[PDB]
């Protein structure tokens, strides 16, 4: 999972 | 908006599109390749071919179980890319390099065509 | 193999096929989540949901164009989910993480379970 | 494209  | 994001989400999503597609499951639609038949969703056909995005958006061709290509489509080019829409890998070598480039200008492909274009271009 | 690989293939896949929901372009189930009523592709909802996979590959339930979830769902987690499904990207908040999280527990979306576990261990 |  990640900041997109 | 502040949401996160699976980087694999969309990938994994395809592989199992392209399961079901092995598997025959819930595939609504033939398509005709002269002597072969290959079978689909034809969402993912619309999703990555703008000519199935216009036959699918088409009110009384959306109806349809089978639909024929133009008889100048080769098989094994259609089989290709219909390879690359479930599984973004395409299988592209210097004996079918002509016979995708033309199936993906049919199938309103514009990636397939500019990476065959580019590999063409190479060898000249 | 030998083939080549489109990284934007899938991403884009995806993009389209949530723009074909958005149009209500061949849409062939409708969840219903209470008093909530939410269209989508079959195909799209068994590739994200092990619950979706199993109701589809059921030989009576795949014929069926209305799904009705258990009551106990919440609407809103259900709506935060789908939109996931259709563009990797999910809108978890304090204030809706436990029904996301019992959302997807539910719908057997076991990454997004993994996701809503670890902030909720954070939070403690 | 790359080569996967
Ligand atoms: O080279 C290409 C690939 C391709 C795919 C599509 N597909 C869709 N386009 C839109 Cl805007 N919404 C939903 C869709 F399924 C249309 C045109 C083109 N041309
Ligand atoms: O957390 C999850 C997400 C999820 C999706 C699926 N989907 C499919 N699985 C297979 Cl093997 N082939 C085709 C499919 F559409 C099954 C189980 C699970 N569990
Ligand atoms: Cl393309
Ligand atoms: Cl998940």
């Amino acid at each position: 999972w990640v900041i997109p | 908006d502040s949401c996160i994001q699976f980087t694999r989400h969309a990938s994994d999503v395809l592989l199992n599109l392209n399961r079901l597609r092995s598997r025959d499951i819930l595939t609504d639609v033939v398509i005709v390749v002269s002597r072969e038949q290959f079978r689909a969703h034809k969402t993912v056909l619309m999703a990555c071919s703008g000519l199935f995005y216009s036959i699918f958006t088409d009110q009384l061709k959306c109806n349809l179980s089978v639909i024929n290509l133009d008889p100048e489509i080769n098989p094994e080019g259609f089989c290709i890319l219909l390879d690359f829409m479930y599984t973004s890998r395409l299988n592209l070598r210097e004996g079918n390099i002509m016979a995708v480039m033309a199936t993906a200008m049919y199938l309103q492909m514009e990636h397939v065509v500019d990476t065959c274009r580019k590999f063409i271009k190479a060898s000249e």
